[PDB]
RNA sequence: GGUACACGAAAAACCUUACCUAGACUUGACAUCCUUGGCAAAGUUAUGGAAACAUAAUGCCGAGUGACAGGUGGUGCAUGGUUGUCGUCAGCUCGUGUCGUGAGAUGUUGGGUUAAGUCCCGCAACGAGCGCAACCCUUAUCGUUAGUUACAUUGUCUAGCGAGACUGCUAAUGCAAAUUGGAGGAAGGAAGGGAUGACGUCAAAUCAUCAUGCCCCUUAUGUCUAGGGCUGCAAACGUGCUACAAUGGCCAAUACAAACAGUCGCCAGCUUGUAAAAGUGAGCAAAUCUGUAAAGUUGGUCUCAGUUCGGAUUGAGGGCUGCAAUUCGUCCUCAUGAAGUCGGAAUCACUAGUAAUCGCGAAUCAGCUAUGUCGCGGUGAAUACGUUCUCG
């Protein structure tokens, strides 16, 4: 082993694109690795901002966009090192950003 | 209020009016930065401060002491309302 | 004054053309007024190329530009001799550091875009051709091709002043009011010698049933 | 004279308070979004063409 | 115009047993706090126990029965110098206005504090004397002076 | 024999147990009163008014854990809860709980403060 | 005018800044092309200066050359784009055909039915398009996958999937849409809300986001710099805030959110400080740590009056940012306490978690009497009988 307590936290501005990801590193991890507790939901950090619509006064008609933040989880009990060779081919997109322990 | 080293000049203006105050004491010298206060020594000279057109003398007394230089100097004038 | 067509249905059933992230807004800025810059240059300088779209991926110090075109050729040039140098202009603008890796594809059946088809609008208009054979013209070409309606509206100096003579064109179903639609949305700036011709198109390609999300 | 902001804005200044924040197309030193660098009509602008990697419309 | 509107409905109080107490606690309410109301109107009943010895709830019925109106006043004009027409109103909006007129009468008096002066209110409106009474009285003198309009209108 | 419910009135959440006791029920929620909990009003009196149309507190303990919203949401939530908890123990109770109208989530919550008004439905003022 | 007046501007002491005064500069602050190359580019310290700057020196950049660069200069009565109003109002049209010499009409009209040109019966009309509808998001119930940094007298909870509600069933009356009633059910007859705003009108607004033809300037209407002014002042209007007091003033104990945000920042705890705060110094890239809710309850004082309400104005002493607070910031403490005891003609907002009202968070931003704006939760109403008048 030599490295218990991988806590890989993954965070994206997309909710499908993050499932599909947690999807594929739970099923590549269902092979070697075992005792790893299913995915983790997180509060989906959000924020609105809001913009006038006119080039001019006109103020009484604004909009407002909002770019939500999707948050899961992840904590592997054990490395298993041979499971980290198998991890180093994962290439994960962009979209989702990842944060290890 | 700075509440450290309270009476603030910008630093500059120091060393001409103490080479003059040591100098026979000249009165007429051209400043523009109402931004100082003046210190103690200050006492004793004329200065013709800036106010965005010109330029208006005053003359410093130990009569009061902490007071900002620029405030001396108005710059923006009276009603000088028209009948209608 | 109704909303762009393109951004309601856009990111819940239109995938985004700029996916990348970088550390909390300290140069997010920076890469998004770097990559439009890469946009714009690819859709100005080069008319000839027919570029649809651009898509930026950017993830810590990389970069990969997918473009889809209807003539990849113009862009690869002859003996791969613009493709350096328009790659060349990519990098003094984006850096050195960061690794390029270009890729050019042709787009299949190109004219159901409306981004090309108002580029061509944009060509025949400030070519002093008379507006409307050449809407009829485009139009026809682009139906023809198996799509559902279109919209063509042109303001501007139709070829004179007292503006408000404007044309807009409809041919069929395209329902701006239906969020399951899988419509497209352009505009180009028809430099007419006369001042500025904007010219927008809307394209109808069927039904985006069962997508359940973005592409 | 609006170049010249600009050029003046880009420069390094003499005080830490002498910049401040503007939009890096243009030059429109109101409403800009430090989050984004970006004025707010451009700001719009690119998000309806979408080159802000997350970008929806509220509904919230 | 409209269609008929329906009213939601207004619990009864399970601790003296009348819902029109609820409209009392309700309309005597301010800046949509019903506990300070709450412990106004309690207050008000304990001193109804205190002076005058008697069932709260009696004198409470009491006094809407003669603070209760028995015609209202409705406008119906044709042209200038506009003229009145008296209609008749359901016991529904007629001890709503009752209500109202205690709670409006009562904030309108000597003995500043709340808990004696709407009391006192509540003791006049049992006792029929000028504090509302003569209001509800007066209301009712218009009316049936010009029933003629009255017999005759839409 | 533990007794379950839940109640979500207002932002706020409270998940309840209820057990058959010795004593009429020993009131207890949060651990503590709640008359010194929650003034002592009709809010107070608001949950056992569905045991009022049942057997009114003859034995039936009150463990109720409350988080979220202020306390009139709370004693909605708990309300919900109890009504719950008695459906539960007994079938024979949808009749007349559902006729009083004391169950089905009034749903009644603070709105979204849409832009233009300043509270969601107040328009700045009229000027000509 | 509605559709302008807490608007552009989601923040003017310098900059911002477009204005004025003054100082200076001129292929120029900034860009390309022509010719010529390869080491300095910035920043730093004396020096005169208020500073651009000329100096002297450290550590992609240069030098000569015209098209010109540049204009927050003009023309929204040349404009593109964008936006407001009618208006989320139900309306606007087209193809074929018929009628009429013709503009034109017939569809879109007639009956019921709705929020709807929603639907269906009748119909010289048959169909079709934009719109409306539904597809999206979001809250309301249940089931499932998951368990921490939540929770754990534990399945709450969060976020993914699925179910649920589809006039589904029954009663009536109608041809039929459909209407009402009942049962079940969390929700029943467009569940609450958001997103979404047709053809067009107002030569509506914006040449000062941007682009933009034409006109004008160019050793100046362009460039940099210091000061000011955008905060004035006999006056009037608009939108807000505090109130004008015992439903209250003040003091002590006292518990209850949600959402959002935060490693040059949030700031825990501790010490000093009547206090603004200052210092120490963890934890926190974050469901962990932090950003003490206020109303409310209990107790007490106050006892109705320009007041133990009210807080302006003014004086002083402190604090903070910032080089710097006189025009021209803000906070605290001490000092005084204007006027006002509910307000004229007239008006505005609102059909429920709404009004009112209590607080809390965020943005631009180092600072901001933002009482503004954008958002979150706490407490928490009346009435709609009815369309005669009034507005559209
Ligand atoms: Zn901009």
């Amino acid at each position: 082993v030599k490295y218990p307590e991988l806590k890989i936290k993954l965070e994206s501005y997309d909710s499908t694109l993050l499932d599909l990801t947690t999807k594929k590193i739970v099923e590549v991890v269902k092979g070697v690795d075992v005792k790893i507790k299913g995915p983790l939901p997180l509060p989906t950090k959000k924020e609105v901002i809001t913009i006038i619509r006119s080039p001019h006064v006109d103020k009484a008609s604004r909009e407002q966009f909002e770019k939500n933040r999707h948050k899961r989880l992840m904590i592997l009990v054990d490395v298993n090192q041979g499971a980290i060779d198998s991890l180093k081919r994962i290439k994960i997109p962009v979209g989702v950003t990842l944060r290890f322990s | 209020r700075s509440a450290k080293k309270g009476a603030f000049v910008d630093a500059h203006l120091l060393k001409k009016v103490i080479d003059m105050n040591k100098q026979e004491k000249k009165r007429p010298i051209k400043t523009w930065s109402r931004r100082s206060t003046i210190f103690p020594e200050f006492v004793g000279n004329t200065f013709a401060v800036h106010n965005g057109k010109t330029f208006i003398n005053v003359y410093v007394t130990d009569d009061m002491v902490g007071h900002k230089l620029g405030e001396f100097s108005p710059t923006r004038n009276f009603k000088q309302h028209t009948a209608n | 004054q109704k909303v762009n067509s393109n951004g309601l249905r856009f990111g819940i059933n239109k995938n985004w053309i700029s996916r990348w992230t970088a550390n909390s807004h300290a140069q997010t800025a920076k890469w998004l007024i770097e990559d439009e810059k890469i946009r714009n240059l690819f859709f100005v300088n080069y008319r000839n190329a027919q570029v649809s779209n651009v898509e930026i991926e950017r993830t810590q110090a990389t970069v990969d530009v997918f473009v889809y075109a209807a003539q990849p050729a113009f862009l690869i040039g002859s003996e791969n001799k613009n493709i350096q140098k328009i790659t060349k202009q990519i990098k003094q603008i984006i850096g050195r550091t960061t690794n390029l890796d270009l890729t050019i594809n042709e787009i299949g059946s190109p004219m159901l875009s409306a981004r090309i088809i108002a580029r061509d609008l944009a060509n025949a208009i400030e070519a002093r051709v008379p507006l409307r054979t050449a809407m009829r013209q485009s139009l026809i070409k682009v139906l023809k091709a198996g799509a559902n309606g279109i919209k063509v509206l042109v303001s501007g100096r139709l070829n004179g002043a007292e503006i408000a003579r404007d044309k807009m064109y409809i041919e069929g179903n395209m329902p701006l009011s239906t969020l399951r639609a899988d419509i497209d949305y352009a505009l180009e700036k028809a430099q007419t010698t006369y001042g500025v011709i904007g010219v927008k198109v809307w394209i109808n390609r069927g039904m985006i049933y069962t997508k359940g999300l973005n592409r | 004279a609006k170049k010249s902001l600009k050029v003046k804005q880009t420069r390094i200044p003499k005080f830490a308070v002498r910049a401040y924040t503007r939009c890096q197309r243009c030059g429109r030193a109101r409403a800009v979004l430090s989050h984004f660098g970006v004025c707010r009509l451009c700001f719009r602008e690119l998000a309806y063409a979408g080159a802000i990697p997350g970008v929806k419309k509220a509904s919230w | 115009r409209k269609n008929r509107a329906p009213k939601r409905t207004v619990l009864p109080d399970p601790v003296f047993n009348n819902t029109l107490v609820t409209r009392i606690i309700n309309v005597i309410m301010e800046d949509g706090k019903k506990g300070l109301a709450q412990r106004i109107l309690y207050g008000a009943f304990d001193l109804i126990e205190q002076r005058t010895k008697e069932k709260p709830l009696t004198v409470f019925e009491r006094a809407v029965g003669n603070v209760m109106p028995r015609l209202e006043l409705r406008v119906r004009r044709i042209a200038g110098s506009n003229y009145q027409v008296p209609t008749e109103v359901p016991q529904d909006r007629k001890i709503a206005l009752a209500l109202r007129w205690i709670a409006m009468f009562a904030r309108k008096r000597h003995e500043k504090t709340m808990l004696e002066k709407i009391a006192n209110e509540i003791i006049d409106a049992s006792n029929n004397t000028g504090a509302a009474i003569k209001k509800k009285d007066d209301t009712h003198k218009m009316a049936e002076a010009n029933k003629a309009f009255a017999h005759m209108r839409w | 024999q533990s007794y379950y419910g839940l109640g979500r009135r207002k932002s706020s959440s409270a998940k309840v147990y209820l057990t058959p006791t010795q004593d009429k029920g020993k009131i207890t929620v949060n651990r503590r009163d709640p008359s010194e909990y929650f003034p002592n009003k009709l809010v107070i009196q608001d949950m056992e008014q569905p045991l009022d149309l049942t057997d009114l507190k003859k034995n039936f303990d009150i463990n109720v854990v409350v988080k979220g919203g202020g306390f009139t949401g709370q004693a909605g939530a708990i309300r919900l809860g109890i009504v719950r908890a008695l459906l539960q123990f007994n079938p024979e109770l949808k009749k007349i709980l559902k006729s009083k109208k004391l169950t089905t989530r009034d749903k009644r919550v603070k709105e979204r403060k849409k832009f233009g008004l300043y509270g969601a439905r107040r328009a700045p003022q009229f000027t000509k």
